[PDB]
């Protein structure tokens, strides 16, 4: 339920694997075009562990398929992103999320 | 009247009720601020005693009954039909005066607002109707600010009705004030009300005005003004290249802007049409400009993804070649020499066209206009003329701001009036008929 | 000469402002005069601060920090409307305080921090809310009453500090007397533990507060239990369940340390 | 300025640049307009592109009346020509549109029946061209937000259109998309029977399928051949372009037909499931007009253009970042610069009260609501609002309040609550604490020193919305406290110097708007205790240079402040006294 | 300005006179500034009387008498630190039988037609305490069994003798000098 479109190419050889943290900058948008989250707004790179159910699924598989240094747009359908209930106060119910994610470093 | 007795037999003291309602509103009028402290305090004491006596005699329920009987009829015309025209013109005024009287009776009286909690549920059920919205909202605000029990009894349905009042009746800051009173009362925060208001208002992003930071986008264009018209001496194929010396993907928290393509002018004016002079709008953000960001074809502020070999956003050391065909309206692009599988077709050709680039901060780009104004890195398609060949014989080619105002001292800024049309660009021979 | 001192600077600034302008803001006037009086009453600041000053050993620093965090959570819950999550947070905070060691080792710090008073205002707010419709949030009221009884049992001076608020507990004793499984967790039980086995407090106990309890017992002997008849219990004229509660409170009031206080 | 006219106005911000003031205007006692203004005067000009705004009640030509919908009649909005048949009557074409748009589905699918009505996404409105109004001069249909074309002669041929043809690698055009801002039809060509019929007015009905994007028109019960297919997520405004040939021109009818949902059910999400036609007060007729002002930005992007050589062409270089804060009106799909609210009163008031609601929903430590609000208002927006000098005073105060409430208020209140208690751990540095810094009995600077009394712990959680954990909903959202501290000190330093000059234009328009929010933020940071050592020295130097000098220019205390600013200064002095009392208590514990 | 702030706070209608630390401190400061408290010559006594008159004038020239009347009236017969300080301030400004202050108080009362003042005086008299044999015997037993009182005053018997004496001294100072106007008005 996630497709990946490349804005900037990566190395194409290094990919996230089990037990390896991903350092990314992301800018989440809805299909209507309104931004709702950005670590770039916070000047604060986002770190999460692959396979530890720490983030939304769509983000998880998007980062998994992305490579080191790659910038990709992640379109996460509601089934893999916050479901029907949505995020109270931020994400409306049954919302598809667009993410501009850059895989900074794998560590 | 409801039981359908004949109108003249029924006596309806409309004028006396209206005049007494005015008298009662004046009687319960709050003291003015310009009065001295002693007089103000004495008048507040008198108002408090009046409100206490009225509430102890049960004058609030009488007003509520009158309001209910008046809301039995759905409109001024309906009331005029049931009773008569004279009551018809006065129905609205009597409702407004009764709501004002209720607000005056309960205002500033903690005990009265506490006893009005039981009737608050009935009050909100008629918030949607336009003939009583303002009065009901004012009464609700008074009860909420005075009595804590009002916030205790207000439920999710009442909060949703108050919120939907904003959606149906438009923007009104009094509803926001009522919502703030629902959140905080006498320094005590109601977590349930706060959570409900947040979760039912914020996620929509359709009622409250939204805020965002947008990078300024500026547009630069050459001197050439090329168009197409019947019986006119200008070539209908043109070609130019833009190559990026440097670009910063993220100079700020927002992504950088870099779009290249062609733009059109409304009519024969030199003015880029359909766009505002300053803001975050660039090429492809209106129906007069046609842009390419490296991954999307931009037109009318709507982007469509276009495929290309090794497709990517415009990077450092990227050659973008733009092709314009006015014989059959067609704008096509070629990135780094390989074709981009998409084009703009069948656009308006009434106005003049010109190359244009739109950019935010963090760019370094160079126009290759052909001839002595830059050498094309890639060979032009057959039948296309370099853009440097469109310059007028006397003028000098230069790249300038698309809009007429730029960064300079305020007292040195050249304020510009409307410009004269450039119909001279299209040389249509018109000898006299013989 | 230049002020060279914060006290002199503030005094001069306040007097200078007041004599330049007729201040239209009563809050500004009061703030200025409070500040000036503080400058002229430097002793009063120490008089106010020293009773609220406590010295702890270095070994218990982090434990006291945890206790202070729990007390801050409880104090911040004072400014919010009562609810389910507020009940849960209050119950957790009271549990942490009761399981924490400083609550035992340093009863004087607990009294200086005004923790029993804070629990009192929480219970006051909850008891005032929904007084007619039985009592809303009975669980956290029971928890607060248990905490307060344990606070009485910790120390003798804590018992007197709790005794100073016995008046309120008596008019709001009739809260959970009829409901079982809440025994030992009612304001009446708190008041009883406030005088339990203390000759000085039993002697300081007045006549009117005993008369109030006698009045409640008379009411229970005259009229039945509305909650019990609503749940379906047979309607006998009198209320043994609450009568026994008032009787045992009077038992603790009149009998102390194996002897009978004749007064 | 007329056609091909160039002019320059000098407001005399720099008196030296005025070329004739001295010979005529200085001795007479006149003053330059920007005589003592610190920053440039915002410059407003006549807007070029027409915009749609609600028809004024005092408009000399256009009158709009709202006919309520009875049991047998649809709700109607009637557009009438006030001054027809008299001198000054305006004959040009007027462009009318309704306030709210129909938003098509994000992804396109690939005796009326109640189930069909409840499952359908098709909406309908109809227009009655009144008798005597020439129908070929009336157009009915839909327009998007891009429509800003004001022409005396409007024809369907000159609408702005573009066709994007996406092709595959081999070149086959696998997809073609037609785009336009105007999707309308003419009544003159719609009349197949023709002429004027008074059994019913010429009734073109517009049908929109929000799930497929198909725009079909029905004229007098028969479907017209003209149809439009639009893109997904397109917002379409009902619109009627008409040239007045009668006092009664046309009427918006918000009714419904068989198996087609009413316009209100698509316009309003509250009435999404209500088949009954409705005309809520929010819906109103708007018309295209040129009577609006546009604000020139104070600062423009710095662009360097020059040709390096014949080989390299012309170089365009822009390397310095510049941002503006945009306010987006949701219903009109329009965005304006937030600084333009200085002259738009209703939006300014509504947004100030919206900021008040934002502060209220997260009041008294609602950390989850604060985290939610971090999405709507973020750190860059907050910082830009704090630092911008042209921000309106109400918005400035609201944004300072929001920044304090979301990030700082919880811990500020915690330390204020723990302020009057002195739990002093008894350690080596506690023993080292002394009343006086040296043998000279001179008070040290308040706040500066070694404090050992137990204080509340500072903890913040990063507001991330991609995470699925819930432990972040305790603790206030994180903010760049160092940046906030440095910017607050810098802004206070600017304000002390500029306000003493008593400029005509303070930030926010008044000295209160300039100082009260800034001093309140400074006081909140001081209460939290971020200010350490050198920061305390600089801020005390700002408050009073003479007293707090280390062992001229006037400070805040003697700069003739308003009463609200005086209250804040009293709070600051109270905090300084509290710090001195805490130091005294710790020294007593050390001696003990 | 300070006296006017206190007077306005007193004149505002509230269900109960709230305890104000600012008033409780500044009233004491004002009273002490007035009284400032072996044989002395006639000149010394005259100088003391003149200095006391000047110190009392510094306050009753700025509304102190009206302030102390308003505070007592707003007290509504509730004994507390507020009235304890107000009565002391009134005594300080009335010491020596100050005819000017007596006239100012009488004029204010007659002009405002204040019934709450006299009602509060009656309430304060009713709430004044007396000797209590029950409390005396209970504290005697407490001492006999050895429990030493934490406070040595033992103020359960004769709760507020200072307050009672201050109230009756104020009411005597209102009538000193054979002030027939107050003697009849009371």
């Amino acid at each position: 339920g996630v497709e990946i479109e490349t804005i900037s190419p990566g190395d194409g050889r290094t990919f996230p694997k089990k037990g390896q943290t991903c350092v990314v900058h992301y800018t989440g948008m809805l299909q209507n075009g309104k931004k709702f989250d950005s670590s770039r707004d916070r000047n604060k790179p986002f770190k999460f562990r692959i396979g530890k159910q720490e983030v939304i699924k769509g983000f998880e598989e998007g980062a998994a398929q992305m490579s080191l240094g790659q910038r990709a747009k992640l379109t996460c359908t509601p089934d893999v992103a916050y479901g029907a209930t949505g995020h109270p106060g931020v994400i409306p119910p049954n919302a598809t999320l667009i993410f501009d994610v850059e895989l900074l470093n794998l560590e | 009247l409801s039981k359908k007795a004949k109108a003249s037999t029924v006596d309806l003291p409309i004028e006396s009720v209206s005049l007494s309602l005015q008298d009662l509103i004046g009687y319960f009028h709050p003291p003015d601020e310009h009065l001295e402290h002693e007089d103000k305090q004495n008048r507040l004491r008198a108002l408090k005693n009046r409100q206490n006596l009225f509430q102890e005699e049960g004058m609030i329920n009488l007003v509520l009954e009158c309001i209910d009987r008046l809301h039995v009829y759905s409109s001024a015309a309906h009331f005029a039909d049931v009773a008569g025209r004279e009551a018809g013109e006065s129905w609205k005024s009597i409702l407004n005066s009764l709501y004002e009287l209720l607000a005056a009776l309960i205002r500033g009286n903690r005990k009265n607002c506490a006893q009005f909690s039981g009737s608050l549920d009935w009050l909100i059920s008629r918030l949607e109707r336009l003939e009583a919205s303002s009065g009901i909202l004012e009464v609700l605000h008074c009860v909420l600010v005075e009595s804590p029990e009002a916030l205790n009894i207000i439920k999710e349905g009442h909060i949703k009705s108050i919120i939907s009042l904003l959606d149906k009746h438009g923007r009104n800051h009094k509803v926001l004030d009522v919502l703030c009173s629902l959140c905080v009362c006498h320094g005590v925060a109601v977590r349930s009300n706060q959570h409900l208001i947040c979760d039912n208002l914020l996620p929509g992003r359709d009622l409250l005005l939204q805020t965002r930071l947008v990078n300024h986008v500026s547009s630069m264009r050459p001197n050439i003004f090329l168009g197409v018209s019947e019986g006119s001496a200008q070539y209908k194929k043109w070609y130019y290249e833009l190559m990026v010396d440097h670009t910063e993907p993220f100079v700020t928290a927002e992504a950088t802007h870099l779009r290249v393509g062609w733009a059109s002018t409304e009519g024969y004016s030199p003015y880029p049409g359909g766009g505002e002079e300053w803001g975050g709008n660039g090429v492809g953000d209106d129906l007069f400009s046609y842009g390419f960001d490296g991954l999307h074809l931009w037109s009318g502020c709507i982007a469509r993804t276009v495929s290309s070999p090794n497709q990517h956003l415009l990077r450092t050391d990227d050659v973008i070649s733009c092709c314009l065909d006015l014989s059959a309206p067609s704008i096509s692009f070629r990135i780094n020499g390989q074709p981009v599988q998409g084009m703009f077709e069948n656009f308006n050709i009434d106005g003049l066209f010109f190359p244009v680039v739109s950019f935010s901060a963090g760019i370094k780009v160079r126009f290759l206009l052909g001839g002595r104004h830059g050498e094309f890195k890639f060979l032009p398609p057959p039948g296309y003329a370099p853009c440097y060949e469109a310059v007028l014989p006397k003028e000098k080619l230069k790249v300038e701001h698309s809009r007429e105002y730029k960064q300079e001292r305020t007292y040195t800024r050249d304020l510009l009036g409307p410009t004269v049309s450039l119909t001279q660009a299209a040389f249509t021979p018109i000898p006299v008929d013989t | 000469k230049k002020s060279s001192t914060l006290q002199q600077l503030i005094s001069e600034t306040m007097v200078r402002w007041a004599q330049e302008s007729v201040i239209e803001d009563p809050e500004l006037v009061r703030a200025m005069f409070v500040l000036l009086h503080r400058q002229y009453d430097g002793i009063g600041g120490l008089v106010r601060a020293l009773p609220k000053t406590y010295t702890i050993n270095g070994v218990s620093v982090e434990d006291t920090i945890n206790l202070l965090a729990s007390l801050g959570q409880i104090r911040s819950l004072l400014s919010v409307r009562m609810g389910k999550e507020e009940e849960k947070l209050m119950i957790r905070g009271l549990g942490d305080i009761m399981n924490n060691k400083v609550f035992y080792q340093h009863p004087n710090l607990m009294r200086a921090l005004g923790m029993h008073e804070t629990v009192m205002e929480v219970m006051v707010n909850v008891l005032g809310g929904g007084e007619s419709k039985e009592i809303t949030f009975p669980k956290m009221v029971a928890n607060c009453c248990r905490f307060l009884c344990y606070f009485c049992r910790i120390s003798r001076q804590n018992q007197k500090a709790m005794f100073d608020h016995l008046s309120y507990l008596l008019e709001n004793s009739s809260v959970g007397l009829a409901s079982p499984a809440m025994r030992g967790s009612t304001p009446l039980d708190v008041a009883a533990a406030s005088v339990m086995d203390n000759n000085e407090l039993a002697l300081a106990l007045r006549e009117p507060d005993l008369e109030k309890v006698v009045r409640y017992l008379a009411g229970c002997g005259l009229q039945s239990c509305q909650m019990l008849v609503s749940k379906g219990y047979p309607d006998i004229g009198w209320n043994p369940v609450e009568g026994e509660r008032y009787l045992d409170f009077l038992r603790f009031a009149v009998f102390c340390n194996g002897e009978s206080v004749e007064e | 300025l007329g056609v091909a006219q160039v002019g320059r106005m000098n407001f005399g911000k720099d008196v030296s640049t005025l070329k004739y003031f001295t010979i005529c205007g200085l001795q007479e006692g006149y003053e330059p307009f920007a005589v003592n203004t610190n920053r440039d005067i915002t410059m407003w000009l006549s807007k070029r592109l027409p915009q749609f705004l609600q028809v004024p009640s005092n408009h000399e030509h256009i009158e709009v009346t709202r006919i309520d919908g009875t049991i047998d009649s649809s709700p109607c909005l009637k557009v009438t020509q006030k001054s027809f048949g008299s001198q000054n009557s305006n004959t040009d074409i007027m462009f009318y549109r309704l306030s709210m748009p129909i938003e098509c589905a994000e992804v396109f699918s690939k005796r009326d029946d109640y189930d069909f009505l409840m499952q359908t996404s098709t909406y309908y409105y109809s227009v009655r061209i009144f008798p005597g109004q020439e129908p070929a001069n009336v157009w009915v249909g839909w327009i998007t937000s891009d429509f800003h074309q004001y022409d005396t002669g409007f024809d369907l041929d000159r609408v702005r259109t573009v066709t994007v043809t996406l092709g595959d690698e081999k070149g086959k055009v696998h997809e073609s998309i037609k785009r336009s801002n105007c999707y309308m039809v003419c009544a003159g060509e719609s009349m197949s029977p023709g002429q004027g019929r008074n059994n019913n007015g010429l009734e073109i009905g517009c049908v929109v399928d929000a799930a497929s994007g198909l725009l079909t028109f029905i004229a007098n019960g028969k479907e017209l051949s003209t149809y439009y297919q639009v893109e997904p997520s397109t917002k379409l405004f009902p619109a009627v372009f008409a040239q007045a040939t009668s006092p009664n021109v046309f009427q918006f009818e918000l009714g419904r037909i068989k198996n087609v949902m009413p316009l209100s059910a698509g316009l309003f999400k509250s009435e999404h499931k209500n088949p009954v036609p409705q005309c809520p007060p929010r819906l109103h007729v708007q018309f295209l007009s040129h009577v609006l002002w546009s604000r020139m930005p104070n600062q423009f992007l710095k662009v360097d253009v020059s040709r390096i050589s014949e080989r390299q062409g012309w170089l365009v270089q822009c390397l310095d970042p510049l941002q503006f804060m945009s306010l987006h009106i949701p219903e009109e799909n329009r965005s304006v610069d937030i600084l333009e609210l200085t002259e738009q009163e209703e939006l300014l008031k509504f947004h100030y009260h919206t900021l008040r609601l934002y502060s209220a929903v997260c009041a008294l430590g609602n950390h989850r609501v604060a985290h939610a609000l971090c999405s709507h208002v973020d750190e860059p927006q907050l910082l830009y609002a704090i630092e911008n000098k042209y921000m309106p005073g109400l918005l400035r105060a609201g944004y300072y309040d929001l920044l304090i409430d979301i990030h700082l208020s919880s811990y500020a209140t915690a330390r204020l609550m723990m302020n009057n208690e002195y739990i002093v751990p008894m350690t080596e540095e506690t023993k080292s604490i002394t009343l006086f810094p040296d043998e000279n009995k001179k008070h040290g600077l308040p706040g500066i020193g070694l404090s050992t009394s137990l204080r509340p712990r500072m903890q913040f959680s990063s507001p991330s919305f991609v995470s699925i954990s819930n432990e972040c909903y305790q603790y206030s959202p994180e903010f760049p406290l160092d940046i906030l501290k440095s910017k607050t000190i810098q802004m206070l330093t600017e304000a002390v110097k500029e306000g003493s000059l008593h400029a005509r234009d303070p930030v926010g328009g008044t000295t209160e708007f300039l100082f009260v929010p800034l001093i309140k933020l400074f006081y909140t940071l001081l209460i939290m205790g971020i200010f350490h050592n050198e920061d305390l020295k600089h801020i005390l130097q700002l408050i009073e240079p003479s007293v707090f000098k280390e062992a001229p220019k006037e400070g805040l205390l003697q700069m003739k402040l308003p009463e609200p600013v005086k209250l804040q200064m009293c709070l600051l002095l109270q905090y300084l006294c509290d710090c001195q009392v805490r130091h005294r208590i710790e020294a007593i514990v050390a001696f003990s | 300005q300070l006296i006017l702030l206190f007077s306005r706070t007193a004149l505002t209608e509230k269900c109960k006179l709230e305890e104000d630390f600012l008033y409780m401190a500044y009233a004491d400061i004002m009273a002490k500034s007035c009284h400032d408290e072996e044989v002395k010559s006639f000149e010394e006594k005259e100088m003391e009387k003149q200095k006391l008159l000047y110190q009392q004038a510094r306050l009753h020239d700025r509304g102190a008498a009206e302030m102390v009347l308003q505070t007592i009236s707003a007290s509504k017969g509730e004994t507390g630190p507020m009235v304890a300080a107000t009565l002391k301030l009134g005594i300080a400004i009335l010491n020596g039988g100050n005819s000017t202050v007596q006239q100012k108080m009488l004029d204010y009362l007659k002009e405002k037609k204040d019934v709450g003042f006299f009602q509060s005086l009656a309430g304060l008299m009713q709430s004044c305490s007396v000797l209590d044999l029950n409390a005396f015997e209970r504290q005697n037993k407490a001492e006999g069994l050895g429990m030493v009182t934490e406070e040595g005053s033992g103020e359960k018997v004769l709760q507020d003798d200072e307050f009672t004496c201050d109230l009756f001294r104020f009411l005597q100072l209102l009538c000193e000098g054979h002030n027939s106007d107050f003697q009849n008005y009371l």
